[PDB]
């Protein structure tokens, strides 16, 4: 259902409801004394309240109140930073974001950065967890957040370990120029990648130089994977991809090299980008691009010479489904 | 013998740094889910191809049994990953013969239970356990299929 449409009433007191949940969490988890016999009760309803809030309003008091605890007092066992991140936008879906929340969230990101600086910590989640998500998001609100002094307190380091060396790559757009200066002091970019993040927030388009070794070695060491994979037989669909991320680059006109049709093999999505006029049509699927990004896909589905089968794909899916998404897709960008 | 489609699955669990083995004989529910839905972004910059698609592809796994085993209560009594090795099979509709074996293995998976069973009849108590596949910040760490049935 589209709860967003429905109207609201008695907003006054539910504000005290949520501030009460917040203060309850603060009091319970704040001291050394934590009762798990208490943890087995409504801990869950506490998250349940922190959710259906979007679809509900929030003055500065209530929104500040939820953010203090949400960034400060919830135990990690039921909470990873990824689902935290996901939860904080949807609170900001139905309201604005004042200086206060900027302040608090920046405090969170810096001291949580200070939390992970450890020989072992890997900062795991089921999203990937680069609170460069946070950096870019705060950048998305307002014009700029140069990170004031938190920039400097993140710069102040030494030879040490390698953790912050690439970790600070998360928050560069929320940093000063001296950040890039003493980054250039050691080890600019060697990550086999860099695209994953730089292309995500800062670089994106307009310049994709001769990066040389990256894609070439990708193909060089993936041909042997192809051989030893199709010969023996395994098919894992492990969630990490760059062949598709460059196949989409190929027809996006960002990549104009002639060395793209090489692999053949698997990932019929790659064939889908790179093989217009002979593509295997007995692989119809409402996926890949169905994960419809926006207009890049208007150009994707331009395809003056191939439309006739995709319109029957729309037939098959929209006709045999009540899901609103697929027909909302069908109408405009496929017209 | 009329309409009795019913199969079986074997599921194993292991924590890292040691050859752990917690297992179940069956998984009655074995619900696998794949949910994908994007965010609300309206940056609106013309010279900015988005091509975001997705890179999360969350998984959901569930098993049920009466087995916590017995020996790990022993020793274990005396992130903490809970890696899982599935074991299932497939059949050819043409031949309906035993020819294929299916494996599923993860390097980052953690359990996620709802600690409120509290149900008002003491039932057979098939302690349903809900799972979650976690992802590190290194690479990959998703699956391994070990497709068999070579021929």
């Amino acid at each position: 259902c589209s709860i967003d449409k429905i109207r609201f009433g008695e907003q006054e007191k539910i504000e005290e409801y949520l501030v009460g949940i917040a203060e309850e969490i603060t009091k319970q988890f704040s001291a050394n004394g934590m009762n798990v016999v208490f943890y087995t009760q409504f801990i869950s309803e506490a998250k349940a309240a922190l959710y259906f809030a979007k679809y509900v309003k929030l003055s500065e008091e209530g929104l500040g109140k939820i953010v203090k605890a949400l960034l400060f007092y919830f135990p990690e066992r039921d909470l990873d930073i990824g689902k935290r991140y996901v939860w904080l936008e949807r609170l900001t879906k139905c309201n604005e974001l004042p200086k206060s929340i900027i302040s608090i969230i920046d405090d969170f990101l810096v001291l949580q950065a200070e939390k992970h600086i450890d020989q072992n910590y890997s900062e795991v989640s089921s999203n990937g967890l680069y609170s460069r998500d946070y950096g870019a998001l705060i950048k998305h609100f307002e014009k700029n957040f140069i990170s004031k002094r938190l920039s400097e307190i993140t710069l102040c380091l030494t030879q040490d370990k390698q953790k912050q060396i690439d970790f600070l790559f998360k928050l560069l757009p929320l940093l000063s120029t001296n950040a890039k200066s003493h980054l250039l002091s050691f080890k600019s970019v060697e990550n086999i990648n860099d695209l994953m993040n730089g292309i995500r927030i800062g670089l994106i388009d307009e310049f994709t130089p001769e990066h040389e070794e990256l894609i070439i070695e990708y193909l060089e060491t993936r041909k042997v994977n192809y051989i030893v994979e199709k010969e023996k037989g395994i098919q894992t669909f492990s969630s990490n991809d760059y062949m598709s991320t460059f196949g989409i680059w190929y027809f996006l006109e960002e990549i104009n090299n002639s060395k793209m049709e090489e692999f053949i093999g698997m990932d019929d999505q790659y064939d889908f980008f790179v093989d217009p006029e002979n593509f295997d049509y007995k692989k119809f699927i409402p996926s890949w691009l169905k994960n419809y990004n926006d207009k890049l896909l208007g150009k994707i589905a331009g395809n003056k010479h191939m439309k006739h089968h995709v319109i029957e794909v729309l037939k098959e899916r929209v006709k045999n489904s009540n899901d609103k998404r697929y027909l909302e897709i069908l109408m405009n960008y496929f017209i | 013998m009329k309409t009795v489609i019913q199969d079986t699955a074997d599921v194993y669990f292991k924590r890292k740094s040691d050859g752990k083995l917690v297992f179940t004989a069956e998984a009655q529910t074995a619900s696998f889910s794949q949910a994908i839905s994007e965010e609300k972004l309206r940056g609106g910059i013309g010279n900015k191809p988005l091509y975001i698609l997705k890179s999360e592809k969350e998984i959901n796994l569930t098993v049920k049994n009466a087995f916590f085993d017995l020996e790990w209560l022993a020793m274990t009594q005396g992130s903490e990953r809970y890696e899982v090795e599935y074991r299932t099979i497939a059949y050819n509709p043409d031949t309906e013969e035993v020819y294929s074996d299916i494996y599923i293995q993860f390097p980052n998976v953690s359990p996620s239970g709802e600690f409120e069973m509290s149900l008002e009849n003491g039932n057979a108590l098939a302690p349903e356990i809900k799972f979650e596949a976690l992802a590190d910040t290194d690479t990959d760490e998703m699956a391994v299929v070990i497709e068999a049935s070579r021929d």
